[PDB]
RNA sequence: CCCCACUAUGCUUAGCCCUAAACCUCAACAGUUAAUCAACAAAACUGCUCGCCAGAACACUACGAGCCACAGCUUAAAACUCAAAGGACCUGGCGGUGCUUCAUAUCCCUCUAGAGGAGCCUGUUCUGUAAUCGAUAAACCCCGAUCAACCUCACCACCUCUUGCUCAGCCUAUAUACCGCCAUCUUCAGCAAACCCUGAUGAAGGCUACAAAGUAAGCGCAAGUACCCACGUAAAGACGUUAGGUCAAGGUGUAGCCCAUGAGGUGGCAAGAAAUGGGCUACAUUUUCUACCCCAGAAAAACGAUAGCCCUUAUGAAACUUAAGGGUCGAAGGUGGAUUUAGCAGUAAACUGAGAGUAGAGUGCUUAGUUGAACAGGGCCCUGAAGCGCGUACACACCGCCCGUCACCCUCCUCAGAGGAGACAAGUCGUAACAUGGUAAGUGUACUGGAAAGUGCACUUGGACGAACC
């Protein structure tokens, strides 16, 4: 009967879970922050000829 | 021109000792700043931004650094680098390289002057890659292990970059005493702290529990005091005017935390500082603009 | 904002000041030293170290102001606390001496586990996958937490159902039933939490 | 390229079609 | 279009039919890579041969002819009509366009207060009157007006004057001729003369920082300045967009009136069937009255009008109609639907003054001040913004273009009268095509349907699938 008393250990498991998502979101975008950018950059280092120089 | 540049010297030298005469000053002693007052007296301008005002200045603060010529008769450029277009900046980058393979082979008082002074050093126009790329080269001599005999050469592009306590004075009865003052919003106090007393705060003559009738009142002008834990110590006399009931309460805090210092210990002034209560509150009511509501609000949009 | 970015936030704590030089870590004195040289705001004028500040108590009476009548809201804050000791001393004289070891009579205790039983562990956010919003059940954070829980509390005294009635009384007479999980907010919040398992097929609508 | 000329056609031989069950 | 059922049909046999975007839209054979080559595409050519082509549409058509074909296929014209049709690109807009990243009171959720519900004030639209004018999506709607009893006044009725206050006059038309001052994106940051280069010297384009053709004076931003800081608010905000507003601030070109469209005088309209916009008042208990300005006492079905009626007073020559005060009455209403407004801090909200203009007149406007909050964390359906791309039959630029039926008139052709084509040309019903054209488009063929067209089978890209892994 959704009291909150008798359910406190699965309240308190959802509630963890929960923090531990955020953690994990904020720690999966700082590490993502190989990349595209660099890799353009790469390319843009030595880029395709298509023609004739 | 040089030429021109000569003329208008000598037409400074010979208005300034008609300005000396003028002003009935020595010409011999008579400085720039004398200069500069004389000319203000002289012809008053009031308009607001100083550089609109009359001047009468050196022409080589007058003029700028017009850049000279780079070749001679022969066509020649003087520089090996002139044909870059940036001869001076890429000299610097190509000496602070031959430093950085010097030391590659024989191995918060200072920054980094701004794109603008560097600039003004070089004489030229520069992009903010460039001196990107100059300060990373900066950085990577200064990180080398950089000797005296290049620290020399690295400082000339390094540019140099606590709450004042109060004087105790003391009475005619001699007790000791300090003073200080605080604006919050339009009300502004006088405060007087004791060096020993009671804890007893008179306001405007009246006690602050009779002046102050609110506890949010009273508990913004007890939070000084119990911040050092000196509650019941000190005697206090504030004169306050303007504002309300809050900005009163507030100015008095700040003026009482001013005074305050004096009598409490350096350790205990910084601790003060950082929580707060010796910054003045710069919040202040934001004019209303036409045609909006109030400050922020505008009128409720008609689609 | 007249504040420049510079300024930090003012840190009110008597006991974090006099903490021992010798317990700090390295972080926590470079923390200090870094502060030293710090721009700081003044102190806003709604805290203070008073030993009797309650932030949580604070931020009730913000929440239950209007247009900027503190000095109204403060006091129907403070006739709200002495009504519930009152009613709590009343109880404990009158309660047989075993009891009298359950029943309490700090306010600010029973504000505050009042509060927390109120607090709606999960909500229900709208998203949208393909083009379609749906209220799906979502863990919300403590600062939704406790707002919602104080928002129901003062909407639930504003209703006009109790007329007659002044604040001081509603409020004390609420937070006593949320305090022993009776009375309309903890039913609320039930009712929240129903919906949302009702709403449980819909979990995976969430990406985050 | 567009297809202007096929549409061209497709609604000459559409008419055409229908015309011829018409009569 | 989506879902279900089922048939011809797809299958086997024997005949017919002989059409496809039957396209690799690139003929067969032999040869070359040298001095290139409109554009794009799949580089440019040489020799030889066959077939084919000669403006668009009429036209995968009519006739003639041939055929196992009988609503068919192959070959295939002409008359009337037009100055174009067309192929490839560049720029711009547009996309119910792709990916990525954002919006910081901002597009959605989230916080606060509101509107949308009642009365009133007021603007507008409508109705009415003999009775102005202008704005009238954003960017109008307490707007021109920091203001209408007479005046203001440009309106209507009547009367009056004619070198007329003016070396006349005209608030007469033209903001789609203008100056003047402005809204608008703009809550932007780009605009750029003068040069240089790239494209075969086409319209056009000009970036990579471990840098690859850009340099740029100037303008804007920025900087500087007012306010209380270096913060914030102001101010500022270029080139242009909407032929955006104003010929009624004034002037001003063009046109128009001159015994009147000019001038003067008296009076008079400026109301509400009703809708709608903004604001004020409330719906109360965090309330109402009293004292005080925050330690009170009473009220509490009463709360609630600044509405109505009566009286007085202020200004004025004129007051039922303007304002203030008092008396009288205690009305609708009980926190309001989808929808929608503002706000990121001394802000929202509440409260208190002052000023502009008037003789007097606003709940309006400008502005000083007091108290003084909550959320500020997630996302991309929609709005939008940027970047990089894709498509493009649009170029008056999607409020675009354009198809077909039906009826609207002439030319020509076939025809026993009726059909067909074209042109002219405004309509009616849809939105089939051009953007992923909102179901990708189309070829052949079959059935179906006002109508474009829909669907079935195969075929084409003259569509895409975002082009390392995810
Ligand atoms: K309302
Ligand atoms: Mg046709
Ligand atoms: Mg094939
Ligand atoms: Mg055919
Ligand atoms: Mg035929
Ligand atoms: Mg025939
Ligand atoms: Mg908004
Ligand atoms: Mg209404
Ligand atoms: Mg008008
Ligand atoms: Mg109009
Ligand atoms: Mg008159
Ligand atoms: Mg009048
Ligand atoms: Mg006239
Ligand atoms: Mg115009
Ligand atoms: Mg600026
Ligand atoms: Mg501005
Ligand atoms: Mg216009
Ligand atoms: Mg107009
Ligand atoms: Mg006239
Ligand atoms: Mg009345
Ligand atoms: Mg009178
Ligand atoms: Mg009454
Ligand atoms: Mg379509
Ligand atoms: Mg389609
Ligand atoms: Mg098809
Ligand atoms: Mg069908």
């Amino acid at each position: 009967e959704f009291r909150d008393d008798a359910c406190r250990k699965e309240i308190q498991g959802f509630l963890d879970c929960a923090a531990r998502a955020q953690e994990a979101r904020k720690m999966r975008s700082i590490q993502e922050t190989l990349l595209p950018n660099k890799l353009n950059k790469l390319l843009q280092r030595f880029p395709n000829k298509p023609y004739l120089s | 021109t040089e030429d021109f540049i000569k003329k208008q010297i000598e037409e400074f030298n010979i208005g300034k000792r008609h300005l000396a005469n003028m002003m009935g000053e020595d010409p011999e002693t008579f400085t720039q700043e004398d200069i500069d007052r004389a000319i203000a007296y002289l012809f008053p301008s009031g308009l607001f931004e100083k550089r609109a005002r009359p001047v009468m200045k050196h022409p080589e603060q007058i003029f700028p650094r017009q850049r000279a010529i780079q070749w001679g008769e022969d066509g020649r450029p003087f520089h090996y680098l002139f044909y870059t277009g940036k001869q001076s900046y890429y000299s610097l980058m190509h000496d602070v390289y031959g430093m950085l393979l010097n030391l590659e082979k024989h191995q918060i008082g200072s920054r980094w002057l701004i794109k603008e002074e560097l600039e003004e050093m070089l004489v030229e126009k520069l992009s903010d890659l460039d001196y990107m790329q100059f300060i990373r080269l900066l950085e990577k001599l200064l990180t080398s292990q950089c000797g005296a005999a290049e620290e020399e050469f690295v400082q000339r592009f390094r540019r140099s970059v606590k709450q004042l306590i109060e004087p105790v004075q003391y009475d005619e009865q001699g007790m000791a005493f300090s003073k200080s003052e605080g604006k919050r919003k339009t009300a502004k106090a006088e405060a007087i702290v004791y060096k020993h007393g009671s804890g007893r705060i008179k306001v405007n003559g009246i006690d602050y529990q009779l002046y102050f009738p609110i506890t949010q009142d009273r508990e913004q002008l007890m939070f000084p005091f119990h911040f050092v834990d000196r509650l019941g110590k000190h005697d206090v006399t504030c004169t306050v005017s303007g504002g309300g009931r809050s900005a009163q309460a507030g100015a008095i805090r700040l003026a009482m935390a001013k005074a305050l210092c004096s009598f409490v210990t350096e350790d205990e002034v910084e601790w003060m500082r950082q929580a707060g209560l010796l910054t003045t509150d710069p919040r202040v009511r934001e004019r209303k603009k036409p045609g909006q509501e109030g400050a922020r609000r505008k009128f409720t949009w008609k689609k | 904002s007249r504040y420049s970015p510079e300024f930090k936030d003012p840190l009110i704590d008597k006991e974090y000041y006099r903490k021992p030089v010798e317990e700090l870590t390295e972080e926590e004195k470079y923390v200090r030293e870094l502060k030293k040289t710090q721009l700081i705001k003044a102190a806003p004028a709604g805290k203070t170290s008073s030993v009797f500040e309650d932030p949580v108590i604070s931020k009730f009476t913000n929440m239950m102001m209007i247009g900027g009548n503190k000095v109204l809201a403060r006091s129907l804050m403070i006739q709200t606390l002495e009504a519930v000791k009152r009613k709590q001393f009343e109880k404990y004289h009158a309660a047989s001496a075993e009891e009298q070891a359950t029943i309490e009579r700090n306010p600010y205790t029973i504000f505050h586990q009042a509060l927390k039983n109120c607090e709606p562990m999960i909500g229900l956010v709208p998203i949208l996958k393909g083009g379609r919003f749906y209220q799906v059940p979502v863990p919300l954070p403590d600062r939704r937490r406790r707002f919602l829980a104080m928002k129901w509390m003062i909407t639930e005294c504003r209703d006009k159902k109790h007329q007659r009635t002044l604040m001081p009384e509603k409020l004390s007479h609420k937070l006593l039933e949320a305090f022993h999980n009776q009375g309309p907010v903890i039913k609320r919040k039930h009712d929240l939490h129903k919906m949302a398992e009702a709403n449980r097929a819909l979990a995976h609508y969430r990406w985050w | 390229k567009n297809v202007l000329k096929i549409r061209r056609r497709k609604m000459n031989h559409h008419k055409y079609r229908k015309l011829v069950k018409k009569t």
